[PDB]
């Protein structure tokens, strides 16, 4: 299996990673970095979320639609393990790619409010500095920026935070365990699938959002009935 | 405003830098109630240069 | 209104011929430049285009077989023939302006796709083309 | 309109080397 | 066109900047070129002719002058002169359009029994050359070289659907690449390396062409020619063949991407190297039997220089190109 | 003219006794992500101010 | 104004322990280069030696050398051109494959700890037949598998 894994990678390699990256994953100056040392965990994490290819250099490359299945991108994830290893994949007991199982160390159907409750300390601690309470993005220096925790499934959360992808640190193992990953997992999916309970959330962005809603269309819709109760003349 | 914490290195005592666990208090139940507890629960841990 | 409604029999006329010869065409004939079937995108568009100068055509021609003979539209008319009212003009309206800046806020909600910027420009542009189309009807004030 | 105490280094760093005792 | 130009530096102007064309068909091409430019340049001298007279001789000081009075002749119709002059161009575009089949007609034909078939496909942002089929005349052993790698072909096949079931475009995936070609003896640009695709002289050739992501094209200035890459090259009904009688001469042709495709648009150059017919037998014999060895060691091993002379690769740095030299060299 | 008057204050008062209504008998009580019933406990407070 | 000739992407770097040498312009790369100490003892060097010289002369890594200490890494077949040496410590080479296609080659290699630091940085001679490099590499520990060590009171 691993070799026609390996040789499916190489061929997709060939054909929309080796200009940047060069023909044995070197890198090229000022195209892109040396591949040799990611491991399976960076190919997945940057294929299957859509941020690589590249293809104009930036402040910062974003997220879009992937261009690869997610079996190519384990194909090219395999080819590029091949040279030289890293940080791989988080799969589960029976061999699965871990998904919903990541939902907290103590997962077990649902989510446990113990584990929110310390994953949300974790986050708060080493990550909302950049994602903002609740993950809702954030601006970094000159046109950088840490995007919105929603459309990152779990697997892609575990790997940013081992991979350390463009300005972001790296959270190794030994750093955040795998136990305190999973409870920062648990709180994402948490904050992120709850509705708030007072009503529309405005985005959650914090004041700026009440302060526009209110001192525009708030006091708006109080001009409009001071208009409707007084005289134009 | 002169001192932090780490003024007491200056006193001869030697610090750790500690990194942050988030451990929470956990509960305890039975027959004569339900109680928070921190006995065995550390906020903070000694660090190694490989982590 | 006469040469100008039979003038878009041309057009018509020539946008249908070569619709069909397009379309025969692309479907029958094969050269080693081009692989043979109907392209559908030429098919509609041209047989579409048709169909715009045929409604104008149509109407057109349907409203001049009833329209008296104008002055404008006869040989030796005088100058004091169309003296009278020639009909209601806008003197001036805010409310064109207003209207570009709630398409322009609609837009931009539309890049971005925020969907508060959509709501918010779909209702003021209701709003803007609404007052638009109520300017030269507001009430006197009754206080 | 400067901080009168926040110089950069004369000296160049050296690129010096640690290590660790041991047992062995 | 089958008549010659006049030749001689009437005929270097008349072509206007074109290559003489290193193929028949980009002959005829050229011919027709510097003949519809005998046509265009009397009809731009004669009109612009017109425009001169116009300031020089019905000015309306040299007619207060000459005593005209103040107005001309208030002349507005003359419909025999006026249909004349519609009618000669139609009859003028009709012959443009006759002459203009028959060359189409030759350059665009399907039919030139091709003895070597080219497997191109084009990414972003380089190529990558493979050759699909080789006649036994000057195949590796002398029996009729099939090229196709059965294996990894056979992985851009499967790769056709997901099996996690994401198969949103008439049924197959949506990064299918089944369309494209994979074969055993391949040469693959890189930002260091230009592609030479080495061919044989006097050898009718068929070039079959697809994209990976993006359209681009496969404009050499010496066949006069180019046509666009895309990917799915069926479900646009793009013809991706097209097929050369022969090329008359040896040497080496730059060849460039004629369609923006993106950033790098700019380099992604590729050399056509043409060599001898028995020295492109040894060549591909020699890559046949040791399929490690690169393109540069077989390109010396028939006696041919390593790289590409007609282009060379870009310097990746972004900056250190600023004073003028933007080219690397290589061994 | 009374007809517009009397719609309005009899909407009024269905506005309050759906008030009433709710602040009594809409269940009210915290519901985490995995519960039964989260969308009754989220359209609570909504509720309470639509009305 | 950051799509310039100075970008912040364009600039960046492998997100790796180890450090690199070699240009576009030099003929042998190494990538990667870190001094692996294990936790439990073994130690050795993670690198990879690429050959992309245009004269199509082989490189054939002769030696490796860590603040003078000698490295053992086991016997390799010279490095052609876009061919690739990788090196690891044996523990971490069990954890990839060797592929069949393409030219990679894997090599086991150790070290013996002369003491050092974790965090620290030593200068690390490649020598080849042709020439040497010399680079300065970080001591670091190797990877974890992903997910499943957690951390105890202990
Ligand atoms: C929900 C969502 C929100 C929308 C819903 C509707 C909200 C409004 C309802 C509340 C009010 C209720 C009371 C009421 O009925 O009031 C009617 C009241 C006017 O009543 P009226 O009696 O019909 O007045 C006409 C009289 O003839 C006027 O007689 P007059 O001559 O005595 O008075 C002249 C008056 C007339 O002007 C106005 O009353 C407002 C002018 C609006 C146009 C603004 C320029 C737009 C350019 C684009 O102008 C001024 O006094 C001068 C002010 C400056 C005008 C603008 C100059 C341009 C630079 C600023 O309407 C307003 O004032 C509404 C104006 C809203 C403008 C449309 C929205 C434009 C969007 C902003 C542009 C942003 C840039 C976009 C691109 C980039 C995006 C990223
Ligand atoms: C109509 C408007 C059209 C605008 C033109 C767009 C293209 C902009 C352009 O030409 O930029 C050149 C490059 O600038 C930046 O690098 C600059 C040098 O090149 C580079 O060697 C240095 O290394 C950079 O050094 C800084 O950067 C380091 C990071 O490496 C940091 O260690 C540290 O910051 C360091 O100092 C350096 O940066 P500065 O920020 O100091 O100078 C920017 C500015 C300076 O030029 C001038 O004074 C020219 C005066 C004439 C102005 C009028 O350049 C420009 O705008 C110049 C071009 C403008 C001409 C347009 C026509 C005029 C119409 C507009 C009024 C970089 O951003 C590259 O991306 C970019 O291509
Ligand atoms: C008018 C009242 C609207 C209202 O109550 O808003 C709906 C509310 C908003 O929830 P929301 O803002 O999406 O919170 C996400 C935070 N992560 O909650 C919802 O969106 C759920 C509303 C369900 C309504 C249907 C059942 C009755
Ligand atoms: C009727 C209701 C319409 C008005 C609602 C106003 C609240 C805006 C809002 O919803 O904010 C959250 C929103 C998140 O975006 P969302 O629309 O949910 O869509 C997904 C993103 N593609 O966020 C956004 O899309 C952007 C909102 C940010 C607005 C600018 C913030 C910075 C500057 C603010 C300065 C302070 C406010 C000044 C306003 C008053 C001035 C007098
Ligand atoms: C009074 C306010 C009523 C708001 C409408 C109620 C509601 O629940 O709106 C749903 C929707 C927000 O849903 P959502 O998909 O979370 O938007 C992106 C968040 N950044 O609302 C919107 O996106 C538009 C709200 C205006
Ligand atoms: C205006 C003139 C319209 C008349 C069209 C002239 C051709 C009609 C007969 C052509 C014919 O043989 O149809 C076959 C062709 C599809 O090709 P194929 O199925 O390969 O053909 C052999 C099958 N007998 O058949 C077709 O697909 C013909 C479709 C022609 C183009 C249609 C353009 C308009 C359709 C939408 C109009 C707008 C609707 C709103
Ligand atoms: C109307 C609103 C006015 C708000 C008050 C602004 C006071 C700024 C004084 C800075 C003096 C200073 O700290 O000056 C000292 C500081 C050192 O000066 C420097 O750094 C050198 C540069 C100083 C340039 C200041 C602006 C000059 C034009 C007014
Ligand atoms: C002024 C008209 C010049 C006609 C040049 C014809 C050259 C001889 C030819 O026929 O050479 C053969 C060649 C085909 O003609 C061509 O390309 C000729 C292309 C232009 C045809 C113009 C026709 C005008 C009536
Ligand atoms: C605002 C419109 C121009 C934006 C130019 C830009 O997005 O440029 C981006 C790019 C970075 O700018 C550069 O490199 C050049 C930096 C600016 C050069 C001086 C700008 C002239 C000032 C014009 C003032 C007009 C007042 C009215
Ligand atoms: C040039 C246009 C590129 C192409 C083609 C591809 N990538 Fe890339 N990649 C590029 C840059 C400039 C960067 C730096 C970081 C950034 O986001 O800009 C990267 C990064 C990666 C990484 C992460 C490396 C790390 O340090 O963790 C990976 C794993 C990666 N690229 C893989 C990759 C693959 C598999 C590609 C073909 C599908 C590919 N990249 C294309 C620039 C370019
Ligand atoms: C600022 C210095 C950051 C901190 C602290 C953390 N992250 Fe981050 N993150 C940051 C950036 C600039 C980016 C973009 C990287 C890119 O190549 O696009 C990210 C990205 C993520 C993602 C990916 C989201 C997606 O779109 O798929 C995730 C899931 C993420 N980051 C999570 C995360 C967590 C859990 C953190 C605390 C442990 C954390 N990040 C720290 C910037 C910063
Ligand atoms: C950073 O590199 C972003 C792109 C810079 C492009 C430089 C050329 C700018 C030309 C003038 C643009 C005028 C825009 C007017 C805005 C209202
Ligand atoms: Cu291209
Ligand atoms: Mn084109």
């Amino acid at each position: 299996d691993d070799q026609a894994l390996i040789s499916e990678g190489k061929d997709l390699y060939d054909v929309a990673c080796i200009t940047c990256h060069g023909v044995n994953l070197q890198g090229v100056e000022d195209r892109g970095p040396s591949l040799v040392g990611v491991g399976e965990g960076a190919v997945y994490f940057q294929v299957h979320s859509g941020r690589m290819p590249i293809l104009r250099n930036e402040a910062q490359a974003e997220r879009k639609a992937p261009r690869y299945t997610e079996a190519q991108t384990l194909a090219i994830a395999a080819y590029v393990a091949a040279n030289g290893g890293g940080p791989g994949l988080v799969y589960n007991e029976d061999g699965t790619l871990a998904m919903e199982e990541l939902r907290g160390e103590n997962y077990d159907g649902q989510i446990t409010s113990a584990d929110v409750a310390r994953g949300g300390d974790l986050f708060r601690l080493n990550c909302a500095s950049c994602h903002n309470f609740t993950g809702r993005g954030g601006a970094l220096s000159s046109g950088k920026y840490a995007p919105n925790l929603d459309a990152a499934n779990e697997q892609e959360i575990y790997q940013a935070m081992l991979t350390g992808p463009q300005n972001m640190p790296k959270f190794s193992d030994r750093q955040l365990s795998a136990d305190e990953k999973k409870d920062i997992i648990a709180f994402i999916k948490s904050t992120k699938e709850t509705p708030s309970p007072g009503g529309y959330s405005l985005g959650s962005l914090g004041p700026v959002a009440e302060g526009l809603f209110m001192w525009v269309f708030g006091i708006l819709v109080l001009v409009a009935a001071a208009m409707w109760i007084g005289s134009r003349s | 405003l002169w001192t932090s914490g780490w003024t007491l290195v200056e006193n001869d005592v030697k610090v750790y830098l500690g990194r942050d666990t988030a451990a929470i208090a956990e509960s305890h139940t039975d027959a004569t109630g339900e109680h928070w507890s921190t006995t065995g629960v550390s906020r903070l841990v000694r660090m190694r240069p490989e982590d | 209104m006469k040469s100008s409604a039979k003038l878009m029999y041309g057009p018509t006329v020539f946008m249908a011929a070569m619709a069909v010869i397009y379309i025969f065409a692309t479907m029958h004939v094969s050269d080693g430049g081009s692989v043979k079937g109907v392209e559908w995108v030429g098919s509609v568009a041209l047989v579409l285009s048709a169909g715009l100068t045929l409604m104008l055509g149509v109407y057109l021609h349907f409203t001049e077989v009833r329209v008296d003979v104008l002055p404008e539209d006869w040989e030796e008319a005088e100058v004091a023939d169309k003296a009278g009212t020639l009909g209601f003009f806008s003197p001036s309206s805010i409310w064109p302006a207003a209207m570009s800046g709630a398409v322009g806020f609609l837009a931009f909600g539309v890049v971005y796709f925020h969907y508060w910027m959509i709501a918010v420009g779909l209702m003021l542009l209701i709003f803007t083309i609404t007052k638009l189309n109520l300017q030269y009807g507001v009430p006197k004030e009754k206080h | 309109c400067s901080p009168p105490h926040q110089q950069d280094s004369p000296v160049q760093r050296t690129n010096e080397i640690l290590t660790t005792s041991q047992n062995p | 066109c089958e008549v010659a130009p006049p030749g001689g530096v009437l005929g270097d102007f008349l072509r206007m900047g074109w290559p003489d064309g290193i193929t028949p068909e980009a002959v005829a091409m050229g011919n027709f070129w510097s003949w519809v430019w005998v046509a265009a340049w009397i009809i731009g001298i004669i009109m612009w002719g017109l425009f001169l007279t116009a300031i020089f001789a019905w000015g309306a000081k040299r007619a207060e002058k000459r005593g005209e009075g103040e107005f001309p002749k208030q002349l507005q119709y003359n419909v025999p002169l006026e249909l004349v002059l519609t009618i000669v161009p139609i009859i003028i575009v009709m012959v443009l359009f006759f002459f203009t089949v028959q060359t189409q007609d030759k350059v665009t034909a399907l039919d030139k029994n091709p003895e070597v078939t080219v497997d191109v496909t084009a990414y972003q942002w380089n190529w990558k050359f493979g050759y699909s089929e080789i006649d036994g005349s000057l195949a590796p052993g002398g029996q009729d070289y099939q090229g196709s790698d059965p294996e990894r072909q056979a992985a851009a096949e499967a790769s056709k659907k997901d099996p996690s079931g994401d198969n949103p475009i008439h049924g197959n995936s949506k990064s299918d690449v089944s369309y494209l070609e994979f074969n055993r003896i391949e040469t693959l640009g890189t930002t260091d390396e230009i592609p030479v695709m080495v061919l044989p002289v006097n050898t009718p050739i068929e070039f079959n062409l697809a994209s990976a992501d993006v359209a681009h094209s496969f404009w050499v200035p010496e066949f006069l020619f180019k046509r666009d890459a895309y990917a799915h090259p069926e479900a646009n009904k793009s013809q991706r063949v097209f097929q050369i009688e022969e090329i008359t001469e040896e040497g080496a042709f730059v060849g460039r991407c004629a369609e923006m495709c993106g950033t790098y648009h700019a380099m992604m150059n590729f050399e056509l190297r043409v060599v001898d017919r028995d020295s492109f037998a040894e060549y591909i014999s020699f890559r046949d039997s040791n399929p490690d060895a690169t393109n540069a060691q077989a390109l010396e091993h028939i006696g041919q220089a390593p790289y590409a002379t007609s282009t060379s690769p870009f310097v990746s740095d972004r900056t250190a190109t600023r004073d003028g030299e933007n080219t690397q060299s290589n061994a | 003219a009374a007809r517009a008057v009397t719609f309005w204050l009899v909407l009024g008062i269905i506005g309050g006794l759906g008030f009433l209504a709710t602040y009594i008998f809409w269940p009210w009580e915290y519901k985490a992500h995995g519960d039964e019933g989260l969308l009754a406990y989220t359209l609570y407070t909504p509720m309470l101010g639509i009305t | 104004c950051s799509a310039g000739q100075i970008t912040q992407t364009s600039s960046q770097v492998a997100a790796v322990d180890g450090n690199q040498a070699g240009s576009a312009n030099d003929p042998v790369l190494v990538r990667d280069v870190t001094v692996h100490l294990t936790t439990d003892g073994e130690a050795g060097v993670k690198f990879t030696a690429i050959n992309q010289d245009t004269s199509h002369t082989s490189h054939t890594l002769e030696s490796v050398t860590v603040d003078g200490e000698e490295v053992e890494l086991d016997d390799a077949e010279p490095i052609e051109r876009n061919c690739s040496l990788v090196a690891d410590i044996q523990s971490e080479l069990d954890l990839i494959e060797e592929p069949e296609v393409g030219c990679i080659q894997h090599v086991a290699t150790s070290l013996e700890n002369p003491g050092f630091a974790y965090g620290g940085v030593v200068p690390v001679e490649f020598v080849f037949d042709t020439g040497a490099i010399t680079i300065d590499a970080t001591v670091s520990a190797p990877v974890l598998e992903s997910g499943v060590e957690n951390r105890e009171v202990g």
